[PDB]
């Protein structure tokens, strides 16, 4: 057993397409691993808010349902195209949903949506925010520390929700292009 | 990087100081319009030009 | 039983017909033919 | 050998699979064709449900991943782009031209010859058509144009409703015309303001002669109603005035603070107060309004609307003689507003339309405009009216620049079929059959439009040919030209007496595309597919 200087030269020339082939399929799973590890480990009388009540019954005013997200579903939510929070759970998360599904209506610039925890034990057997893909919030298990109200004041005194709309009829816009307006001429 | 191609093809010398923006650095065109090409888009075109 | 916990105790057609959500999109402009009835003139929203 | 890092194919294969995929888009789209055509229901699995007809929205809310299926989606949208209309037509057309070729292909017949054919025969039919199947719409007045816009919006949500909103369309497109240098008359189409709101029927739609605003009045003090209205169209928030980023504020006695932030607000006051000197009665501005201006404007007994769309006040201070300030600056360094600047209509008011409200300006003058309220049952319903309103007046529009028409309902394809079978024995040895089949590639409307109506496409189609043929052989039966399809009863029929019109520019440019499209991917034998 000697000659440890293989030198292997051409040998990998006639494997590079099944090495690649490899390679592309562990490289995006690295990159889920990575993506999906992001959140995890890493960190894993005016006192009353007189307000609150206000707040609670003008919130319902307006009713649509967030997105569930497809272990790609979740790279690529985040990988193309603002404040984005992700609700993780696996079937206190119904009134939590709840509140996600009243702040959706007041907060149109934002992304409510959720994914199964199992797509994606150590973290399931006892809320991610991102902004332009990479994270800003990472409150996990938000019971120890609900209401929508709550929520939003949870969330906007962190500085992470945007501060603050008229109703039209239904709709007016059509497209958007050389519309070719009139040009009264003689 | 277009600046070189509009001035070799119009003969409009470049300014970079209203002090020095006269008239001899002007390029004399015969016809400068935006054309639309059927909703597809729009063209400006500058066609005919005095020392071309 | 809304969603968000409270509960609505109505026999208005569009209160109801609002509160439900549905798959099949024929369902859906039901739901809202029912509100354009309750925007308009605002009474028989079940009989349409 | 090739060591290439992904997928290929080649030879019929490739030809195959790429016939495939143009069918495949094909078939999506046949079953929405002519009048006895359906629409399909669209759901954007969030939930959002689209109800259409029209081809070019459903190629574009379609995902497609073949390239040949997007060579054909991007060919409806470019005849959607250049034409509005026989955006369903095109696609037929370009994908039966493909499995035609490539049927010819199949028999050891070159891609070359038959690209030179599908050219020869492309430029045959337009030149046949301009030659002989179209008519001159200067005899026929006003009843061209509502006949065009009837066929146009035959098929649509709007189809029995024809006999109303073929008038309101015509109006509508009359209202907007304008002639240019030389004396060329331009419809400046995309210019008419088309708003939806559900509520009322149909049959109650508003066409308005002026322009209708999607907005409201910024605060409740000011009325919503004004007779002889005076428009300010301005470009620039009322609001307190902020120096720019080079200017700082830098306090040493004290005793200044009060003026400068009086002065502060007392800019806008003496701006607002120019403005409304002059007399101006509605003030549109695209910026914003805050609370102090919008109570000059209530003190004043004016209007103020505050974030006007840029489109919207531009056909306004168009239409009301108005012209667009984005400062109160002059030639003499000064800050004036004059009378000149002011645009005048004969009525602005708030209308309420299905619990919400709109501004309309009534009788603009120095110009006419229009506007169309559209009333439905549902989004959904408004939504595909407005797609179908939008067909109709580029419809209309392309009739009134070009003055030729040609009959609908199949009678344009079959003649040149029949023309073209004829002529390609006249030359060529093996284009012949490249020939022969564009012209009967040119016969799958017909029958698509047979097959919709649950109708013997063979029977009709026969007698269709055999009255072209007639008319092509026999001297004195030209007049069988415009024997279209009659849909309603299966039978043949002149549509031309019937009223079934489509404009020239429609066919012919439905034809270039499609066989330009149709040489796109005839010319591909080979694929190669790089792995990600
Ligand atoms: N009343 C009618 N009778 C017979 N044929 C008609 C009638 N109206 C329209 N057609 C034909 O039906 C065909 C399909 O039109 P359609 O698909 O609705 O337009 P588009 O292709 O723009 O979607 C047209 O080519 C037209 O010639
Ligand atoms: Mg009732
Ligand atoms: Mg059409």
């Amino acid at each position: 057993l000697a000659g440890e200087g293989i030198s292997v030269n051409t040998g990998p020339k006639g494997v590079i397409n099944d090495w690649r082939r490899f390679k592309q399929l562990e490289t995006e799973q690295r990159e889920e691993q990575c993506r999906e590890m992001e959140r995890l480990i890493k960190k894993l009388f005016l006192q009353q808010y007189r307000k609150q009540r206000m707040e609670e019954m003008r919130q319902q005013l307006h009713f649509k349902q967030v997105f569930e997200i497809s272990g790609e579903g979740f790279l690529d939510m985040i990988d193309k195209e603002i404040v984005i929070m992700v609700h993780i759970y696996e079937d206190g998360t119904e009134a939590m949903n709840g509140c996600m599904i009243c702040l959706a209506a007041e907060y149109p610039a934002v992304k409510f949506c959720k994914v199964k925890s199992s797509v994606i034990s150590q973290f399931t057997r006892n809320l991610l925010i991102y902004k332009g893909g990479e994270l800003i919030g990472n409150f996990v298990r938000v019971t120890d520390q609900f209401f929508a109200v709550d929520l939003e004041a949870f969330l906007q005194e962190f500085g992470l929700l945007p501060e603050k709309l008229v109703l039209t009829s239904v709709r007016n816009s059509a497209t958007c292009h050389s519309e070719d307006s009139d040009l009264e001429i003689d | 990087e277009d600046i070189e191609f509009i001035c070799k093809t119009i003969g409009t010398k470049p300014v970079a100081h209203i002090d020095q923006f006269t008239a001899d650095m002007l390029g004399s065109a015969e016809l400068a319009e935006e054309v639309n090409l059927n909703g597809s888009g729009k063209l400006l075109k500058i066609t005919g030009c005095a020392s071309p | 039983l809304d969603p968000m916990g409270g509960i609505v105790m109505t026999n208005d057609g569009n209160a109801i017909l609002r509160e439900i959500q549905v798959q099949h999109p024929a369902a859906k402009s039901m739901i809202e033919i029912s509100r354009t009835q309750d925007e308009e003139v605002g009474d028989g929203t079940t009989s349409v | 050998p090739l060591s290439v890092f992904g997928d290929r194919s080649t030879g019929e294969t490739i030809r195959s699979q790429n016939v495939m995929a143009a069918a495949s888009i094909a078939n999506i789209v046949k079953s929405s064709l002519g009048p006895v055509g359906l629409d399909k229901m669209l759901v954007d699995d969030i939930g959002d449900v689209t109800i259409t007809n029209d081809g070019a929205t459903i190629l574009k809310l379609l995902e497609v991943e073949h390239p040949a299926a997007k060579v054909l989606c991007e060919l409806a949208d470019l005849q959607d782009k250049e034409v509005g209309d026989g955006t369903t037509s095109v696609v037929i057309i370009a994908a039966e031209l493909l499995k035609n070729a490539d049927e010819l292909v199949k028999q050891k017949i070159h891609p070359t010859s038959v690209i030179s054919g599908y050219r020869l025969a492309c430029k045959e039919a337009v030149r046949y058509i301009n030659e002989n199947l179209i008519v001159n719409t200067d005899e026929l007045g006003r009843d061209c144009l509502i006949n065009a816009a009837k066929t146009s919006m035959s098929s649509k949500i709007i189809g029995i409703n024809g006999d109303f909103f073929a008038n309101m369309v015509v109006d509508a497109v009359l209202a907007i015309k304008y002639t240019d240098i030389r004396g060329q008359p331009r419809y400046p189409v995309n210019s008419v303001n088309i708003l939806k709101a559900h509520g009322r029927s149909q049959m109650e739609s508003m066409l308005i002669s002026g322009y209708a605003l999607n907005c409201v009045v910024g605060s409740q003090g000011m009325p919503k109603r004004i007779v002889n209205a005076k428009i300010a169209c301005l470009d620039f928030s009322l609001q307190k005035t902020k120096m720019k980023l080079g200017v700082q504020v830098v306090i040493t006695d004290p005793e200044k603070l009060d003026q400068i932030r009086q002065r502060e607000s007392d800019i806008t006051k003496e701006r607002i107060q120019k403005i409304l000197a002059t007399g101006a009665n509605v003030i549109l501005t695209t910026g914003g309004i805050d609370d102090m201006c919008l109570k000059y404007f209530v003190e004043a007994g004016a209007m103020a609307v505050r974030r006007v769309l840029k489109r919207d006040l531009k056909r306004i201070a168009k239409a009301s003689g108005a012209t667009i300030l984005s400062t109160l600056a002059n030639l003499e360094g000064e800050e004036t507003f004059e009378a000149a600047m002011l645009g005048q209509a004969e009525e602005v008011v708030q209308e309420r339309i299905c619990d919400d409200e709109l501004i309309l300006i009534k009788n603009t003058k120095a110009r006419t405009s229009a506007s169309i309220i559209l009333r439905g049952a549902n989004d959904f319903m408004c939504d595909e009216m407005e797609r179908s309103l939008h067909d109709a007046l580029c419809v209309v529009k392309r009739v009134l620049e070009s003055k030729s028409v040609v009959p609908g309902g199949g009678a344009v394809e079959a003649a040149l079929s029949i023309y073209l079978e004829n002529y390609a024995t006249s030359m060529g040895s093996r284009e012949q059959l490249a020939i022969a089949e564009f012209a009967r590639s040119l016969l799958v409307i017909p029958n698509t439009l047979a097959v919709n109506a649950a109708q013997d496409s063979t029977d009709l189609v026969a007698k269709l040919r055999a009255f072209h043929n007639e008319a092509q052989v026999n001297p004195e039966r030209k007049n069988l030209k415009w024997i279209g399809l009659d849909l309603s009863n299966g039978k043949p029929r002149d549509n031309k007496q019937a009223g079934v019109f489509e404009p020239t520019i429609v066919k012919v440019k439905s034809l270039k595309f499609a066989t330009e499209a149709a040489i796109t991917i005839l010319r591909i034998d080979d694929l190669i597919k790089l792995h990600p």
